[PDB]
């Protein structure tokens, strides 16, 4: 062993037994991706069936407090916290479970452990490729869903106040967690989600013209209707004619592939990057550093007043948003804002 | 009896049979 | 086995038969008894708001949060 | 002048366009 | 409530009946 | 196995599991969570 | 040999770099038609009364405006959907301050997109293959369809249509949920989950074959000859047919879209999407409030402010 | 006389990707580089 | 509300709307007895 | 049954196993229409029981309701329901008819024969048979020529359809004078489909409808005569292609467009969908608001005539781009509406400030206010309201319902016969199951680039 011969140890033990044929492979990663994974996906559970945001963010966000599947969600802390980790033994919960709920501790235990159960999801990744000798795209391709949650659940609530102003586990939390951005942040403008926006969209596109092409330029290798049926598993020969669909796009669009490496090289290739260049975008937001406006056109609109564009527009939407939500969206900001002062458009 | 696939199996399913009954029970709860 | 072969063991259904039933008048009673109020600290929906306080509770404290909270649910 | 840049890129970036399918690399490999 | 459970009666037994028709087809050896 | 037609187990267990959705939907428009 | 006949060849010729067709005969002129006025519109365009309220926006690079913020406007709410003809119009210069070039564009435009998805099936049969590629592109103009011409219908304007510009499709979709919810629609969920679901699916696929033929083989022969198959994470058989997984890879993103696009279409009919607002009550009946709550007080923001003088009655049943 | 001596190689779909890419992201850059 | 006469067969009207979906689930259940053929 | 074995066609094409099985095929459709009849005799009777006669039809979801009420049903004057029992025989006789088809299915697709050819001359048929083909569609043609003139003679005869615009109050009416210039009754086929013209949905007089039913009524019995004693001809033989997904794909195509063409009927369209029954239109709504609003001002003591807006545009009445007085506010996009309570206050200009300052009777005012509250406006969950609302309402405009079902019906439609058509030219040719491996076209094709 070891290109020399060594004494079986117990690390040789345990590394066969973890690195054995399976029903799952367990491996050496499986020891922080199955314990970590099931306790955040678990706390997600326990957090929408019976545990409330009553006290962090004064909403119901439970199936016990009569929320469906969209607004049950497990609510980040307060944002009294700050950047606490908020542990069950911290400072704040004192070792009290009921409390520990009450105080939100559940969103941080399910961001923590699945944070970590991503990481071991990416080391299995690589233990898997390494045992079938392949090399480990998957794993680096990984690399950008892994990019996104860090960027998202953990740079930008550091830079912001605290663990409040982050995604919280829900459909609805979701959702007004994108709607903050644009009335805050105008993410939308952000150069860095546009492309992250092409590369999800040109990701999508390759995947429905590769399946369509490929089961469109099959060869007849069967007596049936169904095509489905005339393959084998084992064949070398390609299922589809590469030539007859290159010349297809060719003509159709103008370019094509011609090489099926580059082809699937390319459909891993676009949607990583654009993920990435959202992580970006999102680290510039925790900072506040966002493309809000461009102060050519604002100072042309302020000194011109007729002068108008869809993008002065937008920025007035936003303004609204932020005024018609912050008093509940920020609690603790205490904002009481008379109905007069509230930014209203002509009737409505 | 009790192999890593068995494991497993009881791991999601035994608490998904509880929640679920905890569920049904929210669903008949009157404010 | 298979899954389906297990799927069709009538033995494997006995010895669910029982079982399966019992965790999930478990999970029902959980609730019915009102257990799941007290273990995770929900309000039920008659202590959502105190006498004290009728509007949602807004914890300040960091730590000084555990006492906050119990005052906030009205103990 | 700022729109003039603009509609250079704009014209440049079709220009490639063109070429890229009018005078690309004959596609000898399948 | 009588009526709800008479609607539940109902229910279950025309939902009974489509299987009903193949389980016993099969029993029987039907051309199903 | 055997004494057991798996498509009327399958049948069976998935009938009860629409009944199941189907209380979900009832609670919807009743008791909590029903703006009522 | 007959001169028509011998069109009919050159026109269904295949030698042709670009495979012109009798589809290819009404979208050649109709996508050139289009690309021509939104070239110089989208930067020579003068302001366009959208709101018919006689308040022009400014658009076109010429006119200020950006490659971000430059849009063309679309027509007056005056207009609604009635046809606007340039001859309709009494000078050309009414026709732009009225926002005609935005109709002319989307008319010739739609037909272009509809003749490109037919073009698409008669090379596929004039080549011998299959003739499903279309349906696959049915999905993305279905969805151009819906912002360009249902919507627009539904709500009884072309000035609801999605503007032809960056800062106009942003401005489009925030209006859209501050009146539809459309993130609270099982139907755009569907959608999103196709795109995100289709980019997981192509880096996942990508990664196999790219690892696999890393090297005419099978997309995955080489692997399976090694008969190291990763069932370690891919422990599953559903997909080892590779036609399977290719139709899998198609339906999964069309088959979304779909539902994203027909969704757009309902909402474009006043079919909004779920509504919980107040939906949790306590015993004495104080309004719990919950997270579709906070995205209501964002949606009133956005709908208080759209259209800040195009409003004269306080319900926008419009 | 480095042995590690080698050429670079630049085809034209590579050249064309590049100059299409360098020119994309000047027309996303170039609006809010005038800001 | 239905004729006096057939208002006591109300719950039964509740249900009959809902009949034609369950044939198409009737098929798949033949097809899964069939066991898909 | 049959299995893939002997067919090609695995169980989720398994009805694709019998488009030879003309037998079969039979008891298929057959049956088919059975749960048709069954769901409009069962939903009937349904929303019959659910039925309460303190609301309109539209407060209480009901779709099948209002078509047998426009048809002059148990209606009274201002579409007032008077009874209900003629819509419970219509449920009844469509639930008990169901039954008759069902059974024919059944036993077409058991006991009878999976082919008729053999046996049934007459009904044995095979597709590309021509003859045959076009002999059945006329047999059709003529059925649905007769359920055309079946409508014209309940409007002229067996009492009358509702008439929303009917003089002196909106009531039913039997039409005695329908219109047959062929101009008026084609002049809507060649109407631009854009706003003003609204092609076909422009209908707005029964007199049309029932003579637009006599002309199609005649053609389609007339052309199924033709189709019945007539043969494809050379150009149709060359320009088709003959097959049964071929000729299903053609259907599909066909229905398709005729489900968007529904879809937009019952959302423009008040005629044939009567507002009484099917609530208010979205214009109408919108026009509804801004009546309301207007008669309210100008009672508390405003000029509705000089009130300038903000935009300075006319804050209750402006001009249309053609020079039409028409509402002020964004309602100008629905000057083109027409409605029963909206007409006698108009003119040959636009609105008559006239009967706005005078004459406007109490029911204008009612109407106009019930609509403005039921805009078609709505939720999935069925919360009614602008959007951004409470949930409080509990109504969403049948209109919205049939628009949006259709629509997306429409669609799916257009899709199959996208699926079905390019199958079926591909089967012809015979590339369907793919390339030869042997035959590539292409590898012999020039080299292109
Ligand atoms: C899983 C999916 C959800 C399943 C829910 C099953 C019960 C249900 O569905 O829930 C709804 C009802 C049962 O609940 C009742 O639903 C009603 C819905 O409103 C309807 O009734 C109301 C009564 O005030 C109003 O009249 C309103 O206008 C009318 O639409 C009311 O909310 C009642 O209070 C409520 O008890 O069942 C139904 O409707 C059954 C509906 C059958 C199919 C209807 C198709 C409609 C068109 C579809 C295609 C177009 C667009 C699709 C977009 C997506
Ligand atoms: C056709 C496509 C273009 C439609 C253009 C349009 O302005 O659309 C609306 C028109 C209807 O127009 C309106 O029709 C109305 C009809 O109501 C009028 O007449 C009524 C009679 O009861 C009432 O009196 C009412 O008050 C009165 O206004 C009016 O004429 C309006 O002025 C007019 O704008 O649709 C029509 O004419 C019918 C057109 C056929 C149905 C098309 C449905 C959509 C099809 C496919 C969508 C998806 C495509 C995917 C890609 C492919
Ligand atoms: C409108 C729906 C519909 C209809 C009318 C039919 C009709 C038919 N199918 Mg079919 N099918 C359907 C949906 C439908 N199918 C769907 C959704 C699927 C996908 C799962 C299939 C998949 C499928 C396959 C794979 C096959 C068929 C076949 C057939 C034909 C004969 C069935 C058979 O061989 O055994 C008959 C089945 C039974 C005897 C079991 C019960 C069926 C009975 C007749 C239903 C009666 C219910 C009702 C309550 C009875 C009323 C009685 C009255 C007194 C009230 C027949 C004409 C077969 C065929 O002919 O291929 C050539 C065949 O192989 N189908
Ligand atoms: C009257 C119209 C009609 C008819 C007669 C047919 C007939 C046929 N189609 Mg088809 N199709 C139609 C409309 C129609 N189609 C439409 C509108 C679409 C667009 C969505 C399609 C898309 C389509 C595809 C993609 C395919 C077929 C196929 C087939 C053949 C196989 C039958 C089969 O699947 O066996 C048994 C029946 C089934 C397996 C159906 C299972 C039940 C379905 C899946 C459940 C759907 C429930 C639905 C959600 C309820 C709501 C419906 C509506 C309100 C939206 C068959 C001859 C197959 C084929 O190979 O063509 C030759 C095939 O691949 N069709
Ligand atoms: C599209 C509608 C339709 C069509 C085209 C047919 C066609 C046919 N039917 Mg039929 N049938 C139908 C609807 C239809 N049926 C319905 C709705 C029912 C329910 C009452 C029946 C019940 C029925 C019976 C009981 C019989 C037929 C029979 C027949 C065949 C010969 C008829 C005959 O009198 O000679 C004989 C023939 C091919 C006969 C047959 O042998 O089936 C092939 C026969 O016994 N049908
Ligand atoms: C569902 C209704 C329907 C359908 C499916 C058809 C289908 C058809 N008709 Mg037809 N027809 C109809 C209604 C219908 N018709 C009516 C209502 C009339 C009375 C005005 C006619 C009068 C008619 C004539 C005079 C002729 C046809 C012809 C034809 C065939 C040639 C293709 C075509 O589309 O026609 C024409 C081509 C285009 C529309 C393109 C075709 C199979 C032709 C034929 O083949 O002779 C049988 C023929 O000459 N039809
Ligand atoms: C006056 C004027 C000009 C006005 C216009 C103004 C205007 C609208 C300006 C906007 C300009 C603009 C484009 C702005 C966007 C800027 C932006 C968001 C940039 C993002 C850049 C970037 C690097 C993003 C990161 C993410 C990323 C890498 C995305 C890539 C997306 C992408 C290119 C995907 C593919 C797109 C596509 C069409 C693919 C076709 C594939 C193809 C040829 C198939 C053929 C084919 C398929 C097969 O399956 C088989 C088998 C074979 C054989 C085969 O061949
Ligand atoms: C593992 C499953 C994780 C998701 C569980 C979803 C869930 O339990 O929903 C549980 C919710 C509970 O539904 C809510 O229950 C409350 C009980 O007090 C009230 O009755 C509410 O009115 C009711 O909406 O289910 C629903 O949303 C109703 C529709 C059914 C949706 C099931 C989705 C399951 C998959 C996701
Ligand atoms: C946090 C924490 C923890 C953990 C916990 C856990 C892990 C739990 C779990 C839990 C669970 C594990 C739960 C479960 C859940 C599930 C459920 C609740 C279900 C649901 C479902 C449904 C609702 C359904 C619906 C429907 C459909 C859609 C399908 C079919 C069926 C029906 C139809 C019905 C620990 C210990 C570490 C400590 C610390 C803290
Ligand atoms: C073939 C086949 C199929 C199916 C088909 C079908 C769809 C059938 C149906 C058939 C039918 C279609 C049936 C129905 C029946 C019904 C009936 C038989 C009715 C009766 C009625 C009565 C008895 C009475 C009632 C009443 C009145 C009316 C008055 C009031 C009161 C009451 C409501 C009680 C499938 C898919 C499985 C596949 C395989 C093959
Ligand atoms: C009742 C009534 C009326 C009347 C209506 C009507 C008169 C309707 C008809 C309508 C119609 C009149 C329909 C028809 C349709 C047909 C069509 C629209 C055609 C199509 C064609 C096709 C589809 C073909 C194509 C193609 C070509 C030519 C090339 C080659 C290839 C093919 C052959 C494929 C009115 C108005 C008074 C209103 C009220 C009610
Ligand atoms: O234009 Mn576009 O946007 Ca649909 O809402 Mn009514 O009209 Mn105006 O307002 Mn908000
Ligand atoms: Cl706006
Ligand atoms: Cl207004």
């Amino acid at each position: 062993i070891g290109t020399y011969q060594e004494k079986r140890t117990w690390f040789d033990d345990a590394d066969d037994w973890l690195r054995q044929d399976r029903f799952v492979f367990v491996g050496w990663s499986g020891l922080l991706l199955f314990p970590c994974a099931y306790f955040a996906l678990g706390g997600w559970l326990t957090g929408t069936t019976f545990v409330t945001s009553w006290y962090t963010h004064g909403l119901a966000t439970s199936y016990l407090e009569g929320c469906n599947f969209l607004t049950a969600a497990v609510s980040t802390p307060a944002n009294s916290m700050a950047h606490s980790l908020l542990f069950v033994w911290g400072p704040e919960a004192q070792g009290d479970f009921t409390r520990w709920c009450q105080l939100g501790g559940l969103w941080a235990f399910v961001a923590l452990h699945g944070a970590f159960g991503l990481i071991g999801f990416m080391l299995r990744q690589f233990e898997i490729a390494r045992s079938v000798n392949l090399r480990p795209y998957n794993a680096i391709a990984f690399s950008a869903p892994i990019a996104v949650f860090v960027s998202v659940f953990l740079i930008y609530p550091l830079g912001q106040s605290g663990w409040f102003f982050a995604p919280s586990f829900g459909v609805a939390a979701i959702f007004r967690f994108i709607l903050f951005f644009q009335g805050f942040h105008n993410w939308t403008l952000n150069p860095f989600h546009m492309m992250g926006v092409a590369g999800v969209l040109g990701a999508a596109l390759l995947c429905a013209i590769h399946g369509a092409t490929v089961e469109n330029t099959l060869f007849e290798d069967g007596d049936g209707a169904n095509t489905f049926r005339a393959f084998n598993p084992t064949q070398a020969e390609e299922t589809y004619s590469m030539v007859t669909a290159n010349r297809f796009w060719s003509q159709i669009f103008g370019v094509a592939f011609s090489n099926k490496r580059w082809l699937h090289f390319f459909m891993l290739l676009v949607p990583v990057t654009g993920l990435w260049m959202s992580a970006i975008g999102v680290v510039g937001l925790a900072l506040n550093l966002r493309a809000y406006d461009f102060v050519s056109q604002e100072i042309r609109a302020a000194e011109d007043p007729e002068f108008e564009t869809f993008y002065t527009k937008n920025i007035l939407l936003n303004e609204g948003i932020r005024a018609w939500m912050a008093a509940q969206d920020q609690p603790h900001e205490r904002l009481v804002f008379p109905e007069e002062v509230l930014p209203r458009g002509n009737a409505l | 009896i009790f192999t890593v696939r068995w494991l497993a199996i009881h791991g999601i399913a035994v608490p998904t049979i509880f929640f679920l009954g905890a569920i049904t029970a929210m669903q008949f709860i009157q404010r | 086995r298979p899954f389906s072969d297990i799927l069709t063991s009538i033995r494997y259904w006995v010895i669910h038969s029982i079982t399966v039933p019992a965790l999930f008048i478990a999970g029902w009673l959980f609730v019915s008894t009102g257990l799941a109020y007290d273990v995770f600290g929900t309000p039920r929906p008659n202590e959502y708001f105190t006498e004290d306080r009728q509007e949602a509770p807004l914890i300040t404290d960091r730590f000084n949060a555990l006492e906050q909270v119990k005052k906030l649910s009205g103990n | 002048m700022e729109a003039l840049v603009y509609t250079f890129l704009l014209v440049g970036t079709l220009g490639i366009i063109f070429f890229s399918i009018f005078f690309r690399d004959p596609p000898r490999m399948i | 409530n009588i009526e709800l459970a008479l609607t539940l009666v109902s229910l279950v037994l025309v939902v009974s009946a489509g299987p009903l028709v193949v389980v016993l087809l099969s029993a029987r050896g039907g051309n199903l | 196995t055997g004494r057991i037609p798996l498509w009327l187990v399958g049948t069976v267990v998935g009938t009860l599991a629409i009944g199941l959705l189907a209380v979900f939907f009832y609670g919807s428009y009743v008791g909590l969570g029903s703006s009522l | 040999s007959s001169l028509w006949a011998r069109f009919c060849e050159w026109i269904t010729s295949t030698e042709n770099r670009l495979y012109i067709g009798w589809f290819g005969v009404i979208m050649i002129p109709c996508l050139l038609t289009a690309t021509s006025v939104f070239i110089i519109a989208f930067i020579a365009a003068p302001p366009v009364d959208i709101d018919g309220i006689r308040e022009p926006v400014s658009g076109s690079l010429l006119y200020g405006n950006n490659i971000i913020t430059g849009a063309v406007i679309p027509t007056s709410n005056a207009i609604g959907l009635h046809f606007y003809p340039i001859w309709e119009a009494a000078s050309l210069d009414e026709w732009l301050y009225n926002g005609g070039p935005y109709q002319l564009i989307v008319c010739h435009f739609l037909l272009g997109v509809y003749c490109y998805m037919g073009r698409e099936w008669e090379l596929s049969f004039r080549l011998g293959m299959r003739p499903w590629i279309a349906v696959a592109y049915s999905a993305p103009v279905a969805a151009a369809s819906a912002v360009f011409l249902v919507y627009p219908i539904g709500q009884g304007s072309f000035s609801d249509g999605m503007p032809l510009g960056i800062s106009g499709t942003f401005n489009f979709m925030i209006v859209f949920q501050a009146e539809h919810n459309i993130l609270m629609h099982p139907f755009h969920m569907l959608g999103v989950a196709g795109v995100f679901g289709g980019s997981l699916f192509s880096a996942m696929h990508g990664s196999l074959v790219t690892s696999s033929l890393i090297r005419e083989e099978e997309t995955y022969n080489i692997v399976a000859a090694h008969g190291y198959f990763g069932r370690l994470i891919f422990q599953y058989a559903s997909f080892n047919n590779s036609r399977s997984l290719h139709f899998f890879l198609a339906a999964w993103p069309v088959i979304g879209i779909w539902f994203t696009a027909l969704g757009l279409s309902t909402m474009a009919f006043n079919l909004n999407g779920f509504n919980f607002n107040q939906s949790v009550v306590d015993s004495q009946g104080r309004v719990l409030n919950t997270w579709a709550d906070i995205i209501n007080r964002a949606n009133l923001g956005m709908e208080v402010m759209h259209e800040r003088n195009a409003h004269n009655f306080p319900l926008d049943l419009a | 006389p480095n042995p590690n001596k080698q050429v670079v190689e630049l085809n034209r779909t590579s050249l064309y990707w590049g100059l299409l890419l360098i020119f994309v992201l000047a027309v996303l850059f170039s609006s809010y580089i005038f800001n | 509300k239905l004729p006096e006469a057939y208002a006591p067969f109300a719950p039964i009207v509740d249900v009959l709307p809902v009949i034609p979906v369950f044939f198409i689930l009737l098929a798949f259940v033949w097809q899964a007895a069939v066991s898909f053929r | 049954g049959r299995d893939q074995e002997t067919t090609g066609f695995a169980w989720w094409s398994g009805n694709a196993r019998l488009i030879n099985l003309s037998g079969k095929l039979l008891g298929a459709h057959v049956a088919h229409a059975g749960l048709i009849v069954f769901w409009a005799g069962a939903m009937n009777l349904f929303e019959v029981s659910h039925f309460v006669p303190e609301k309109p039809m539209y407060e209480q979801g009901l779709i099948l309701l209002p078509h047998i009420a426009t048809l002059g049903y148990g209606v009274g004057p201002g579409g007032e329901i008077i009874d209900t029992f003629p819509y419970f025989v219509s449920g009844v006789l469509h639930l008990i008819s169901s039954a008759v088809l069902g059974f024919g299915g059944v036993y077409h697709s058991l006991i009878g024969p999976e082919t008729l050819e053999e046996s049934y001359p007459f009904f044995g048929y095979v597709w590309k048979d021509k003859n045959k083909m076009t002999n059945i569609l006329g047999y059709h043609l003529i059925m649905l020529g007769l359920g055309a003139w079946l409508l014209v003679w309940k409007a002229m005869y067996f009492g009358g359809v509702y008439d929303t615009w009917a003089p002196g109050g909106g009531d039913v009416r039997v039409i005695t004078n329908p219109t047959t210039n062929a101009a008026v009754i084609f002049g809507y086929l060649v109407k631009s489909p854009f706003g003003g013209d609204g092609w076909i949905c422009s209908v707005d007089n029964m007199e049309d409808i029932i003579g637009g039913h006599i002309w199609i009524g005649t053609l389609e019995i007339l052309g199924g005569i033709w189709h019945i004693y007539t043969t494809p001809w050379p150009w149709a033989r060359r320009a088709f292609v003959w097959s049964g997904e071929a000729y299903l794909s053609y259907s599909l195509g066909a229905i398709g467009v005729m489900g968007f063409i529904a879809c937009c009927m019952s959302w423009f369209n008040n005629t044939a969908y009567p507002s009484e029954f099917y609530g208010p239109t979205g214009p109408e709504a919108s026009q509804s608001q801004a009546f309301t609003f207007l008669v309210r001002d100008q009672r508390l003591g405003a000029n509705v005539a000089s009130a300038q807006g903000p935009t300075g545009l006319g804050k209750y009445l402006m001009r249309s781009p053609t020079g039409e007085i028409i509402f002020g506010g964004e309602t100008m996009r629905f000057w083109d509406f027409r409605g029963p309570w909206l007409e006698p206050l108009r003119g040959p200009n636009g609105l008559d400030l006239n009967k706005l300052k005078n004459d406007i009777q109490p029911w204008q005012e009612r109407r106009a206010a019930e609509y403005m509250t039921h805009a078609p406006l709505g939720s999935l969950n069925s919360v009614g309201g602008v959007a951004t609302e409470i949930n409080a309402v509990n109504f969403v405009s049948p209109r919205s319902w049939l628009a949006c079902s259709h629509f997306c019906l429409g669609f799916f439609f257009f899709i199959g016969h996208l699926w079905h058509a390019g199958r079926a030219r591909a089967a012809a040719a015979g590339f369907e199951k793919g390339i030869d491996r042997f035959d590539e076209p292409v590898l012999s094709m020039r080299p292109l680039d």
